[PDB]
RNA sequence: GUGGGAGAGGGUGGUGGAAUUCCCGGAGUAGCGGUGAAAUGCGCAGAUACCGGGAGGAACGCCGAUGGCGAAGGCAGCCACCUGGUCCACCCGUGACGCUGAGGCGCGAAAGCGUGGGGAGCAAACCGGAUUAGAUACCCGGGUAGUCCACGCCCUAAACGAUGCGCGCUAGGUCUCUGGGUCUCCUGGGGGCCGAAGCUAACGCGUUAAGCGCGCCGCCUGGGGAGUACGGCCGCAAGGC
């Protein structure tokens, strides 16, 4: 699964300020954690499509968050990507 | 309509999740090996749901039977 | 690393030496699969509600352990090898849910 | 010529026939009867009277072995079940117990079209 | 975000008992089976019924329900690992980041197709027995594909609530599932029945709208011809759109 200590680790890594639990970056980064863990779950168990649903939904919400940030502050958007390593 | 007795009020403090406690799970099985319905047990939805699984757990172990023969018919 | 409960039902016909060997093998297999044993109940020979391996009795053991989850099904695998052992069932521990309280 | 004097009386009832198998306490059979052992041939074998005659002929066959006490075990739902019971119940044999061991699966096999739904 | 809840939601490995069939042994005799009645069939190479052992395939009785889960198809013995969705309390954080959605992509009961396994029971086709005026059937005895497994196809349906998705507004009573709380009761999510206003051609719907409103998609335009022909795209084919 995903332990609360890993969760705290990534939150605190991406928190804009101490106590930031809800920023765009914290969200995108959490979804990135879950997405990568689910993709690793789906290299095995490629016959489990009901989870694969949850995967498409996660990617979708992450793309909406990134499109939002892209609109509002392209600096933090590129910074986010450069940290997470997404878009390719 | 099971106006003879209800098994829960025929019992005191007990743990529904104890698969190893026979002398109580015994009380929830019928004269055959079958699991009693809520008419007799008087359990609730959640209660009968969990007791079911702990009885099945007990059946695998050989503590409760899967089926019995009917006597006296 | 989670908290489990190993149930073992083995042959009721074993004299003290062979059974002691089997318990030894249980301890050893645990040390090999990383089972920190928190407590143990030895219920011993006990009547079975149906014959298992044609024997109307079985010898019961129970271990509340803590071990890596990723190696649980491996461990059970090993425990099933001994002919003396006729039932293996591993279970995640749970908080007791009480009725008529 | 065994001199058993005590055994088990199996009853296999069905909607087509009723057949009695009388055994030693271990379960090995001594004698037996059914609707076809008596002169009944067609559908009459599935009668409570045919059952009665079958169980009586079984009990009388077993008297020749000097059997007194039996435990009865019924299997199958079908006419003549309870009539074979009552035939043995005062057949001369003493019925020590009646037990219904009719085999039921746990949803094992697919029945014929006849038995589906 | 935090902290708790519930579930046949999904994948993989492992595993438990009942039953059927078959094989072995024991005991035992003249039939069993089956039907409206029968016959075919099976049985003296010893069947049926009965006890003991063994093999294998499939399916999980009671629990179980007017119950739950899921987007749909659909999901039910148990254990473990991996994994999806959801609900509540707290008012903590982000600051309109929202809704819908042509095309696309993924999923998609059964049956059906390719390879390879498996094959107990059931069973299209087929072979018999009956019935009938006939009986290419309904009934009975057999039986191949198939039903099962891995992988790849196929893409349909009375795929049904015959009711697209989201959000706001509009009496209640009651049953139930699952939370929370000052736990007679209050409060949130889900499933039922009856009904206010209202709507409807009627049937009926009625806070789970088929009411009152807004947003976006899909679709209809008399019956037959016809889901046919042609063209195109897809498919191993059947065939699909
Ligand atoms: N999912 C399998 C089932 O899990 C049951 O237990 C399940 C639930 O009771 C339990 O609920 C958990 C829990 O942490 C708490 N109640 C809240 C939490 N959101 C839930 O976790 C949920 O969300 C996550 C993704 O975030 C999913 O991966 C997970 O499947 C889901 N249960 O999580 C478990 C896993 O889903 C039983 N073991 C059994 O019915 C069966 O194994
Ligand atoms: N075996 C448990 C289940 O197996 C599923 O798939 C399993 C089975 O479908 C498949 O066949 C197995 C195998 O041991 C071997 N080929 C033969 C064996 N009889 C089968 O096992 C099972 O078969 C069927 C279901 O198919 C069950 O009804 C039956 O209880 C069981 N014998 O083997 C797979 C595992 O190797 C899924 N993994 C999951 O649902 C679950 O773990
Ligand atoms: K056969
Ligand atoms: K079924
Ligand atoms: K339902
Ligand atoms: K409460
Ligand atoms: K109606
Ligand atoms: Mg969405
Ligand atoms: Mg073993
Ligand atoms: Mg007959
Ligand atoms: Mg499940
Ligand atoms: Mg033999
Ligand atoms: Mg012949
Ligand atoms: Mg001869
Ligand atoms: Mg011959
Ligand atoms: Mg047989
Ligand atoms: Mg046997
Ligand atoms: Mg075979
Ligand atoms: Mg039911
Ligand atoms: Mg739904
Ligand atoms: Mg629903
Ligand atoms: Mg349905
Ligand atoms: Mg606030
Ligand atoms: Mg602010
Ligand atoms: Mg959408
Ligand atoms: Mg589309
Ligand atoms: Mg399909
Ligand atoms: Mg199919
Ligand atoms: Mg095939
Ligand atoms: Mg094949
Ligand atoms: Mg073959
Ligand atoms: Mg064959
Ligand atoms: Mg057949
Ligand atoms: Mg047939
Ligand atoms: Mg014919
Ligand atoms: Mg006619
Ligand atoms: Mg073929
Ligand atoms: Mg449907
Ligand atoms: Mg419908
Ligand atoms: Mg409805
Ligand atoms: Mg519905
Ligand atoms: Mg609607
Ligand atoms: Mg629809
Ligand atoms: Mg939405
Ligand atoms: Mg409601
Ligand atoms: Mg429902
Ligand atoms: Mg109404
Ligand atoms: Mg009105
Ligand atoms: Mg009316
Ligand atoms: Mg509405
Ligand atoms: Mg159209
Ligand atoms: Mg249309
Ligand atoms: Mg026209
Ligand atoms: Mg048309
Ligand atoms: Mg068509
Ligand atoms: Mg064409
Ligand atoms: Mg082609
Ligand atoms: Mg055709
Ligand atoms: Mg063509």
């Amino acid at each position: 699964p995903i332990t609360k200590e890993e969760k705290q680790k990534v939150i605190q890594e991406f928190a804009r300020f101490p106590g930031d639990t809800g920023s765009t970056e914290v969200q995108v980064a959490l979804l990135t954690l879950r997405i990568n863990r689910l993709s690793e779950h789906l290299k095995v168990h490629k016959k489990d499509h009901h989870s694969h649903r949850g995967l498409l939904m996660m990617v979708g919400q992450r793309r909406r968050l990134l499109r939002y940030l892209q609109r509002e502050d392209p600096e933090r958007y590129r910074a986010l990507i450069e940290k997470l390593g997404i878009r390719g | 309509p099971s106006r003879k007795a209800k098994v829960k009020a025929t019992l005191g403090e007990f743990d529904l999740r104890d698969y190893r406690n026979v002398e109580v799970l015994k009380r929830f099985l019928s004269e055959t090996g079958k699991i009693l319905p809520r008419r007799r047990t008087g359990l609730s939805a959640k209660e009968q749901r969990i007791l079911a699984k702990t009885i099945k757990r007990a059946r695998i172990l050989g503590l409760l039977p899967f089926t019995e023969k009917l006597v006296r018919k | 690393m989670r908290r489990y409960e190993v149930n073992i039902v083995l042959n009721p016909n074993l004299d003290q030496s062979q059974l002691a060997l089997e318990k030894e093998i249980i301890q050893r297999a645990l040390e090999n699969y990383g089972a920190r044993v928190e407590k143990v109940e030895e219920l011993g020979l006990r009547r079975l509600a149906y014959p298992i391996a044609k024997d109307p009795q079985g010898y019961f053991l129970w271990y509340q352990v803590e071990m890596p989850e990723d190696r649980v099904n491996d461990l059970a695998r090993e425990l099933r090898i001994r002919d003396n052992v006729r039932r293996v069932m591993v279970v995640k521990s749970q908080e007791p849910f009480l009725a008529n309280a | 010529k065994r001199q058993v004097a005590s055994g088990r009386a199996y009853i296999h009832a069905s909607y087509n026939n009723t057949i009695v198998t009388i055994t030693d306490p271990d379960g090995n059979p001594i004698t037996w009867s059914s609707g076809g052992v008596i002169g009944y041939k067609g559908s009459r074998k599935g009668t409570p009277y045919a059952a009665q005659l079958a169980a009586l002929d079984a009990a009388k066959k077993a008297m020749a072995y000097g059997m007194q006490s039996v435990d009865v075990i019924v299997r199958g739902t079908g006419a003549g079940r309870e009539q074979a019971i009552r035939a043995l119940q005062a057949s001369g044999l003493q019925v020590k117990s009646i037990v219904d061991d009719t085999p039921v699966p746990h949803n094992g096999c697919r029945p014929k079209k006849k038995f589906r739904k």
